[PDB]
């Protein structure tokens, strides 16, 4: 019984089952992927609205972390505004303290370290969210997902949430070293309405958001003429 | 520093470390304090002359200023820092008002202290009920006594420590309001007396007058027992 | 459930209970409503009925600066602890920019706010569900904040006990809201905060606050001689 | 964030964790000390998991300065906390005094060290015993110092797996005339009694007090004590 | 200055397993005269001995915090401090206040039981040690003293040749001090005894 | 009671740390070090099963200084961690003193760090096993020479010739001592010593590995700065095992 | 005061000076300028004589705690570094200048530590009152791969110059040989101020200074 | 972690301290010591832990600031300790520097009851505040100040503290109480209360003859003071008799030793006398 109360306490098979419990947090949320292309990196986001009367943009789930570099929060959107927050401040730090935009590789890595850092102490419990960080730095077009343990991965592509599975399938069928951001909004939103419960979750929209060449390797919420 | 929550409410709406340290002061040795016209008199019980206690005289009823004496009742310990505590705040209260502080003043910031430790986050309250007896500079005597809760009421005349209720409920039926320095020291024994074992030798007792604290010594004492157990002997016949 | 206990505490279905029980607080809290147009928000918030000819006042409804203010359900402690809060930071920014704190970050700083609260020991979540309604040059804002620290923007919600009923109404009706004009929000809102009373009391000046914000108009909480325009001749017809 | 104590008393009276970090402190390795006439010598057995573990990075005998060194049994880790605490011990009270530190002083610094462990808040106790030897204004001195803070001074001791054999042996072997290279002789011969296998200049580490410095023997100095035994 | 405010002079000199150190007797506020009976000798033990110049305030906290530490230091380590301990325990205690000094500069004699050899430490007000074979002085009078000490002082004098050039020393440079004088009180420390003497001086 | 806090069983262990120790064992991806005349190398299992994870940005192997790599071994983010305090500990060090940190201090450093954690209350072990190597300048002719030094959770600190740590660390320990028995093992070329820790970790997983599925770092004393062995180099490495 | 050092090809000869000086008098005439810092490195210091000693003790117990802590004999750089960070820190109010001379496995290293906490390493360096007058001498008499005994004969001329030609500095020359095995302090490597004149004993026989009171104390 | 607090510093049901008084037991575990107040000095006799013979004297320079047993905390102030010797050396080295924080301020020697006091406010601190077990150790604090003369206490884990004639604490402290009572009165030489002391410990530990390798014993006196030095302060009072806490050797402790197996022999043929 008290294998599993903190967080602070490994299990004897060697496991820290706080970090595994939040991690259930983000694979019972809504859906997102992402794709990291030569031209920038894609994040479609399913935003399941709880209900009818909710403006358009309510509880944006994608976070503008730097000009480069944005945050999508697969989870507890109000944990994944805490690390957007903190996001920021190393994406100023990068600029106020050392005068450069932070690199991806980078950016992921803080992210990574402060989502870690609440797995470590009995006064703190993890993340609910999984952060995926796109960036367009000069690293490069980026994708990283640290999750609620802090793990930090680089990916081509990129699903989360309870169509993590099946969106993972859709991911697959794409060739990555071809596709276009262009493309990618298309097929990322497309893989989003595919996957989607329509019994179970009636009130939803897919929030696309990318940094590309096209953009001025900005982080911008797509317009939404590309967005079907 | 260590600033766990130990004073708490529980379903029924008591704080049960403020009940305990209560019960901690039903342990401790019994105390009295009798007001009269001109006096205030504190008698408390000693846990009984053991042959080997230093015979140099130690009192149980402890100074806090010059007009203001204090017997306690529960953990020694606790007790001592409360008495220091009190002993402090006079001192602090005279450099920075010239005067003395009143008996009403003193008793209330100790009532203070005691209510803090039943609030501070990472102790436990002091487990000590107070019966603080004096006289302010205008010349009016004060018997207060204070708690374990922080709680404090000025009485007529009171009981602390073991069988505290016994004693009030006795005080209450016998208690007349204009007594004579020979009388309250007659009734306090008196009083004492009907928790107290048969024995002289565990009451001490001390007779605030303004301007003039004076501790029985063991023959003057010894007088008023026999005098009392005489007409204790009196009621046992009676009933 | 030994997972209910603590805020740090995540269950093994992933879900914090002190943050769905500080949820319930809301939920048991007093209805308000919400209702946005093209330039107003109105807040209008159930006080409490008094019992024969003996009343009861307790303040709901908050101005937070110029353009801003606040309707709380559950914790009315934790509710002046936000106020206080959104208060003096709408003061530092008026300070600051000599200009009222823009509602989207407004939004986004009870959010971060809450979230302070949800994951050190130490603290506990809000017990309180507000009603934001504001006006910038982005145009009107109604917020439900919610002790999760999710924000919702909202053209139209209600709060508190019995508001599933308000939620009923409003959806019927809240695609209409940018068409209509102030007196006709203020039915809306009203109409849809009476569908949240009790079996058989109606809404009246005595059991009713309306506040209203919007262009050229600061916020403004309507009790009494001023509430009675919109309130006297109010019934509410099926 | 922990302030808590995690050492307590039991209703027996006894404090359970101390008891039990000593329990941690007898499963070390075997360490022992003999104190001469002119020295000391303190060996302790260093067994490497396995024959890739660089032996030379081990260390199981430590200077703490000049004139004073120790080993110890138990959590090395823990350890590595006492003799870093009691080096720092031995330089502040040299800034100080122009002077080394008496061995008396450093053991009851070290003791002090072990007690804030035993009841402040928030930690465990150390889970090591120390032996300490050096050599003072007071002459050669052997301490052993344990997980509750209580120090002896010992003519001869052992700590660690096989001690309660070891102080046995050591009991029957110390003599009052014993000198530092029969002493040395002796130390080396009681943990050959608990050892499985030869015993080598990889396998041991020998620190002795002689003159008025302590040294670790180098593996040349100790092979040609290992060739008497 | 603050050092000369309090007046008073002392000097230690080295003999053959030996040590004179001889303090004046005046206290003062500048040229006013309070005392003609405070002597600035301090006795930490057998084999130690101390005097203190400077501000008197400073010579009484010092000499009190440094009672506190050699006290300590007996219970803790079940010995008396020696010398060089006490010397260097002295420079950490002044070098403590750098930047706010204490306004005293202790001159301090010791002997070693056993050896004989004589250890003299005269210190500035921050701790600077100076640790010479012959002589250490400090106080109003030291300009003078140094002159009086390297013209009379040899090296290998008996407890009782050194005592006469000590108070001669002291004596004659306390004669062209304002500041200090009213004769002198003198400790002679040897292995075996400690003689300590008042010497008739002027009382000017 | 005694599982769950930091403090001694009946028997004196502390279980937390026991515990931590099964954490570099659960992800199941093995490490093995070794120590040549004149090189360290460090041999990582970089096993990305998703064909959509970039495999570039997974790494075990960190630089901590230029002189000094790293490769972590346990939960992936413990290490990333170790790593950050290793690096603060580097540079800090770089600061006071105005050298670079020696490798075998810079360990001792990670293992006091480890302690700690042991002692206080409700501080997590990083459940990872830290494996430094980089060269280490000898006072006495000034050459370098190749160091591997661990560091485990519990603060236990160590040197080696070499070493395992990860899934199947016991079996892969078996096959270097049984070859220890057979050749010197420090008077060994890089490309005999690569050979060995390349076919331990070939033994102990049970299955040929790709040059792809390993990260191998590198510390020369002709070029002492913390190198990944380009997977050329390892391809040549692989195929010279699977001939002898 | 006046302190000098020379790298010469085997390691590093320090020297000293040797007057204390409290204002215009000689305290002692001869005291040690020359302070271990480790086995391998010496530190002369100058300026304010109680920061030298408090500055150069604190660093050799600092050296000393991290030698145990490294099992490695402790680099001149560290010694420099761990100077130049505590005087800066205090921006020249611990008034310690500093030669700093030892021979670590990178080979002979000879810095001075400004009390500002500047550092300059050179194959030859003064500090103190007579460091300009050493300093021309040093100038005009330095050669590379000196052997020891030019190196040590050359320093001292230095020190002399300071001695005899600036009042602060003066009695006899201290010398340190540092090489890479061993450390060799000469004490009075060259006196040239013997005594002049011998001291005529003024005999003042028991009795002589008159005593009011008397205490004997046998231990 | 919450989940985890002992609770150390809460009252129970009954209004206890259960940390205390499992510190008390923790007391009574520990080594017999017995203190006997005179007119003439205090006497302190400890039990010492059986000597291993391996057990070696740290050779202390001064002989008679510690023992195992036996502490100095002043001059004029010295101190048995009962239980944790690890709390015990931490509480005396705090005694040590109070004894002297009130020395450098008052320039006097420390009253023995207001060191106690200091003492004992310090460990009744760990009952109530700060979480932590409480220091479980007792005292027996022996000193002379010019107030009171020659004082005993005994000095609780709870804080709470007490003047005694004579007292025991340790592992038979009802026992040795009990013969303290029937043998101690008020006008007693030094010799006649080291004689109750040794046959209160001989009888305590259960020893025919009193074993002096695992007896210790301290004395608190006045003796002559020699080092007056008047010349350096002129205007100091030094008095002529100066407290001095004195740890018996083995050979000053054996003729007191062989007095109280003596005088056991004797009562043991009164034992014989009053059967027949």
């Amino acid at each position: 019984s008290g294998h599993d109360q903190s967080t602070d306490v490994f299990s004897a098979e060697g496991r820290v089952f706080q970090v595994e419990y939040a991690g259930k947090a983000v694979d019972n949320s809504s859906t997102a992927v992402a794709a990291c292309c030569k031209d920038g990196v894609v994040v479609a986001v399913e935003k399941v609205h709880t209900s009818r009367m909710l403006e358009k943009g309510s509880n944006n789930r994608i976070h503008a972390v730097d000009r480069q570099a944005g945050i999508c929060i697969c989870g507890l959107l109000p944990d994944g505004r805490a690390i957007v927050s903190r996001a920021r401040q190393e994406a100023e730090n990068s600029r106020d303290i050392f005068a450069t935009p932070i690199r991806g590789s980078v950016l992921a890595n803080r992210v990574g370290e402060f989502m870690h850092a609440y797995t470590t102490h009995f006064a703190y419990r993890p993340f609910g969210c999984s952060a995926i960080i796109a960036s367009y730095a000069d690293d490069g077009p980026q994708l990283f997902v640290s999750d609620p343990s802090g793990t930090v991965a680089g990916y081509y592509g990129v699903a989360l949430g309870k169509a993590k599975t099946v969106a993972k399938s859709e991911l697959e069928k794409l060739d990555f070293s071809s596709l276009t951001c262009d493309e990618a909004v298309g097929k990322l939103a497309s893989i989003l309405h595919e996957v989607h419960d329509k019994q179970k979750d009636k009130l939803y929209e897919v929030e696309v958001a990318w940094v590309c060449d096209k953009s001025d390797r900005k982080f911008v919420h797509v317009p939404a003429d590309m967005v079907p | 520093s260590y600033d766990r929550a130990i004073t708490v409410f529980s379903p029924d709406g008591h704080l049960f470390q403020v009940e305990y340290a209560q019960e901690a002061v039903k342990k401790g040795l019994a105390a009295v304090g009798v007001l009269g016209s001109d006096s205030v008199v504190i008698a408390v019980e000693k846990k009984s002359a053991v042959k080997l206690q230093d015979s140099r005289t130690i009192r149980k009823i402890y100074k806090v200023d010059a007009n203001i004496y204090l017997a306690f009742a529960g953990l020694s310990a606790d007790a001592r820092v409360l008495i220091n505590k009190a002993q402090l705040e006079c001192q602090r209260f005279s450099l920075n008002y010239e005067d003395t502080m009143d008996v009403d003043m003193l008793v209330r910031y100790v009532a203070g202290v005691q209510q803090k430790s039943t609030q501070s986050g990472g102790s436990r309250p002091f487990g000590v009920a107070t019966v603080i007896g004096g006289f302010n500079e205008d010349g009016k005597p004060h018997l207060w006594k204070t708690d374990p809760s922080g709680m404090c009421s000025a009485w007529r005349a009171v009981a602390i420590g073991r069988h505290d209720q016994t004693v009030i409920e006795y005080m209450e039926k016998s208690y007349k309001d204009g007594m004579s320095r020979d009388e309250c020291v007659h009734f306090a024994i008196k009083s004492l007396l009907e928790v107290v074992e048969s024995g002289s030798r565990n009451i001490e007792l001390l007779v605030l007058q303004y301007k003039e604290a004076r501790y029985l010594t063991e023959e003057e004492l010894q007088k008023f027992v026999v005098e009392v157990e005489k007409e204790r002997e009196e009621e046992a016949a009676a009933k | 459930n030994e997972y209910d206990s603590d805020i740090t505490t995540w269950s093994p279905t992933g879900r914090l209970f002190q943050i769905e029980y500080a949820n319930e607080a809301v939920n048991n809290g007093s209805a308000t409503v919400g209702v946005k147009g093209k330039n107003f928000v109105v807040l209008a918030a159930l006080k409490r009925s008094p019992v024969a000819e003996l009343s009861s006042y307790q303040e709901k409804v908050f101005e937070i600066d110029e353009h801003v203010g606040m309707s709380i359900s559950g914790l009315v402690a934790d509710g002046r602890v936000l106020a206080r809060y959104l208060r003096t930071e709408c003061m530092n920014y008026r300070y600051m920019y000599s200009n009222g704190m823009p509602m989207n970050q407004m939004a986004d700083m009870i959010g971060e706010k809450h979230q302070r609260h949800i994951q050190c020991s130490g603290k506990r979540p809000f017990g309180v569900g507000l009603l934001l309604a504001g006006y910038d040059r982005q145009g009107p804002h109604l917020y439900q904040t919610v002790p999760s620290g999710d924000v919702y923007d909202y053209k139209a919600t209600a709060m508190g006990v019995r508001s599933q009923a308000s939620r009923t109404y409003l959806e019927r009706h809240f695609e209409h809201f940018s068409d209509c004009t102030l007196d006709e929000l203020v039915t809306h809102a009203l109409k849809a905060l009476a569908s949240a009373t009790s079996e058989g009391i109606e809404l009246n000046v005595k059991n009713t606050t309306i506040a209203i914000v919007g262009k050229d108009t600061p916020f403004t909480i309507f009790e009494e001689e001023s509430a009675r325009k919109y309130l006297d001749g109010f019934k509410m017809r099926p | 964030e922990a302030f808590y104590g995690l050492t307590t008393f039991s209703p027996s009276g006894k404090l359970i964790q101390i008891e039990y970090a000593t329990t941690a402190a007898g499963k070390g390795t075997t360490a022992l000390g003999v104190k001469a006439t002119d020295g000391v010598v303190i060996a302790a057995k260093k067994k490497a998991p396995s024959t890739l573990v660089d032996a030379s990075s081990i260390q199981k005998v430590f200077v703490l300065d000049e004139h004073v060194g120790c080993t110890y049994s138990g959590m090395g880790p823990d350890c590595r906390v006492l003799i870093d605490s009691a080096r720092k011990n031995c330089q502040q009270y040299k800034l100080m005094y122009n002077e080394p530190i008496p061995i008396s002083q450093l053991v009851r610094k070290i003791s002090a060290i072990y007690q804030e462990f035993t009841q402040s808040g928030g930690v465990r106790p150390f889970g090591c015993s120390l032996l300490v030897a050096g050599v003072d204004a007071n002459g050669y001195h052997l301490y052993q110092v344990d997980p509750s803070g209580t120090f002896w001074a010992w003519k001869a001791t052992a700590i660690g797996t096989g001690s309660p054999d070891a102080k046995a042996f050591l009991e029957k072997r110390y003599t009052v005339d014993m000198e530092l290279e029969d002493a040395v002789h002796t130390a080396l011969l009681t943990l050959k009694e608990g050892f499985d296998g030869q015993m080598t200049s990889e396998n041991t580490q020998v620190g002795r007090v002689v003159e008025n410095r302590f040294e670790i023997l180098s593996v040349d100095q100790l092979r040609d004590y290992l060739d008497q035994i | 200055s603050i050092m000369a405010y309090s007046g008073g002079s002392v000097m230690a000199m080295a003999g053959k397993e030996c040590f004179v150190i001889i303090s004046d007797n005046r206290l003062g506020e500048q040229l006013k005269t309070i005392s003609t009976e405070v002597p600035k000798l301090h006795v930490v033990n057998d084999s130690i001995v101390y005097g203190l110049t400077g501000l008197r305030t400073d010579q009484q906290t010092f000499a009190n915090k440094v009672q506190f530490r050699t006290e300590m230091y007996k219970l803790r380590e079940e010995r008396d401090i020696t010398g060089k301990a006490f010397a260097a325990m002295i420079t950490s205690m002044l070098y403590e206040a750098r930047f706010g000094p204490w306004f005293v500069e202790p001159v301090i004699g010791s002997i070693d039981k056993s050896t004989g050899e004589v250890y003299l430490c005269a210190t500035d007000l921050i701790g600077a040690p100076c640790e010479p074979e012959d002589y250490v002085c400090a106080g109003t009078a030291a300009e003078s003293l140094h002159g009086m000490c390297e013209a009379l002082w040899r090296p290998g004098m008996s407890p009782e040749e050194l005592f006469e050039i000590a108070a001669q020393a002291m004596l004659s440079a306390c004669d062209r001090d304002s500041l200090s004088g009213y004769g002198a009180v003198a400790m002679i420390v040897t292995k075996d005894k400690v003689t300590t003497r008042l010497i008739k001086g002027r009382k000017d | 009671f005694d599982k769950y806090i930091t403090v001694f069983s009946p028997e004196g262990s502390l279980y937390q740390v026991e515990y931590a120790f099964k954490a570099v064992t659960y992800p199941g991806l093995l490490t093995v070090a070794i120590r040549c005349k004149d090189a360290v190398l460090v041999v990582t299992q970089h096993l990305i099963p998703d064909r959509l994870m970039r495999p570039d940005s997974v790494t075990a192997l960190y630089e901590v200084t230029p002189n000094i790599g790293c490769c972590m071994t346990g939960r992936a983010p413990d290490g990333r961690a170790l790593v950050q305090r290793a690096r603060e500990e580097a540079s800090d060090y770089q600061y006071r003193y105005g050298v670079e940190i020696p490798i075998a201090v810079l360990a001792k450093r990670m293992g006091d760090k480890a302690q700690v954690r042991t002692q206080q209350a409700g501080l997590r072990p990083m459940g990872v096993v830290s494996t430094f190597i980089g060269m280490d300048q000898s006072d006495q002719d000034g050459s370098l020479k190749p160091q591997i030094y661990t560091v485990d959770p519990a603060g236990w600190t160590g040197g080696h010739i070499a070493c395992a740590a990860g899934k199947k660390q016991v079996e892969a320990m078996a096959f270097l001592e049984k070859r220890q028995k057979s050749t010197e093992l420090d008077a060994l070329t890089q490309k005999e010593a690569a050979m060995i820790a390349l076919a331990a970790l070939q033994s102990a997983i049970g299955t040929a590995v790709k040059a792809k599925e390993v990260e191998v770092g590198r510390c020369t004393a002709a070029n002492p700065a913390f190198q990944r062995v380009p997977n050329s180099e390892v391809e040549e490495w692989l195929t010279a095992v699977a001939e002898a | 005061t006046t302190i000098v050092g020379v790298v010469y090809r085997d390691g590093v000869v320090l020297g000293a000076d040797t007057r204390a000086t409290e204002g215009s008098i000689v305290a002692d005439k001869r005291c040690r300028k020359i302070h271990y810092m480790a086995p391998n490195i010496m530190c002369c210091g100058a300026g304010t004589s109680a920061d030298t000693e408090a500055v150069t003790n604190m660093v050799s117990s600092h050296l000393a705690l991290h030698r145990l802590e490294t099992g490695k004999q402790s680099r001149v750089l560290e010694a420099l570094t761990l100077l130049k960070r505590h005087l800066y820190r205090y921006q020249g109010h611990v008034s310690a200048a500093l030669v700093l001379g030892g021979v670590d496995v990178e080979g002979p290293f000879l810095a001075t530590i400004a009390p500002h906490g500047s550092t300059d390493r050179l194959p030859f360096v003064t500090m103190g009152s007579g460091s300009i007058a050493a300093m021309a001498q040093l100038e005009a008499a330095y050669k590379d791969n000196m052997t020891c005994e030019e190196a040590k004969e050359l320093v001292a001329s230095a020190i002399r110059k300071g001695i005899f030609n600036d009042p602060y500095s003066g009695t006899q020359v201290d010398v340190c040989v540092i090489t890479k095995d061993k450390t060799e302090l000469t004490i009075g490597y060259d006196k040239p101020n013997e005594r002049m004149y011998p001291r005529q004993e003024v005999l003042l026989p028991p009795g002589t200074t008159p005593v009011l009171k008397e205490e004997i104390r046998q231990l | 972690s919450h989940r985890y607090d002992s609770r150390t510093t809460t009252f129970s049901p009954e209004g206890r301290l259960y940390q205390v008084e499992y510190a008390v037991e923790a007391i009574q575990q520990a080594g017999t010591v017995i203190g006997v107040c005179t007119k003439d000095g205090v006497v302190l006799a400890g039990e010492k832990m059986v000597p291993h013979p391996l057990f070696d004297s740290e050779s202390m320079q001064d002989k008679n600031t510690s023992g195992e047993k036996m502490y100095k905390i002043a001059e004029h102030i010295g101190c048995s300790v009962a239980g944790v010797t690890s709390d015990a050396y931490a509480l005396l080295n705090y005694a040590r520097l109070s004894a002297l924080r009130h020395q450098y301020t008052f320039q006097e020697p420390m009253a023995i009851e207001d060191l106690c006091r200091i003492l004992c406010d310090e460990k009744q601190l760990y009952t109530q505040y700060g979480g932590v077990r409480p220091y479980g150790v007792s005292f027996l604090l022996v000193g002379w100040d010019r107030y009171y003369g020659y004082q005993l206490y005994s000095t609780e884990p709870s804080g709470d503290y007490s003047a005694w004639s004579a007292y025991a604490i340790g592992q038979n402290d009802q026992v040795a109480h009990a013969l303290l009572k029937k043998d101690w009165h008020e006008s007693m030489t030094l010799e006649d209360g080291m004689l109750l002391a040794l046959r209160v410990l001989g009888k305590t530990m259960d020893t025919a003859k009193i074993d002096l390798d695992r007896v210790e014993v301290a004395v608190m006196r006045k003796v002559p003071a020699s080092n007056i030095d008047q010349l350096l302060d002129p205007f100091k009072h030094h008095p002529k008799t100066t407290p001095r806490f004195q740890i018996l050797t083995r050979s000053e402790l054996k003729p007191h030793a062989e007095r109280a197996d003596q005088a056991r022999e004797a009562e043991e043929k009164a034992e014989a006398e009053r059967q027949r």
